[PDB]
């Protein structure tokens, strides 16, 4: 069934304080959604990159979905509530998300629908390879890029105008 | 340089 969907704006998830978000509030937003981890060599430069896009491109229309997961060397061990207060310290104000899967059987449905989109497929597979993926999503829900963990952040921007 | 996931990852794919 999430097979059939063809926008991200079909799907809902529960945010970091445990109350669902349908997603198609989105709509008419360029998104980024990404799998987020406290304890990788790359969080520091990931959680300051997207405050700052978020911080300078939000009234330009954008918008970023962080998802926890400790799918990837357990460097996602806390509580909802422990990430959320650690996700503080960068002063995040975009939308942080309950800790889910992204790989397996038990993945979230948008993360599963993701991974085989079009734009959305991944090199060597289409599995999430580690921490810090990044998905592009449209103003239609639709993906059009996914950067790997190694591409910080700001190498998005570039990218951001052919979808405002 | 040497992939800093190493022996976690290494950096094969996305």
């Amino acid at each position: 069934d999430w097979r059939a969907a063809r926008s991200m704006h079909e799907f809902s998830a529960k945010d970091i304080d445990g109350h669902m978000v349908n997603l198609d509030k989105y709509r008419g937003f360029v998104s980024i959604v990404t799998n987020v981890a406290s304890q990788c060599g790359k969080t520091e430069v990931n959680y300051t990159q997207l405050v700052d896009l978020h911080a300078r491109y939000a009234e330009r229309g954008l918008r970023i979905l962080a998802f926890p997961s400790n799918q990837f060397g357990k460097q996602e061990p806390g509580s909802n509530e422990e990430i959320k207060e650690f996700a503080a310290g960068y002063n995040v104000k975009f939308d942080m998300f309950s800790k889910i899967e992204v790989n397996g059987d038990d993945a979230h449905p948008l993360w599963k629908w993701m991974k085989i989109q079009p734009k959305g497929k991944g090199i060597l597979g289409n599995a999430i390879k580690w921490n810090f993926t990044k998905f592009l999503i449209d103003k239609n829900g639709v993906v059009v890029k996914r950067y790997g963990p190694m591409e910080e952040p700001l190498v998005i921007e570039k990218d951001l105008p052919h979808y405002f | 340089v040497p992939c800093p996931y190493l022996p976690l990852w290494n950096c094969a794919g996305k």
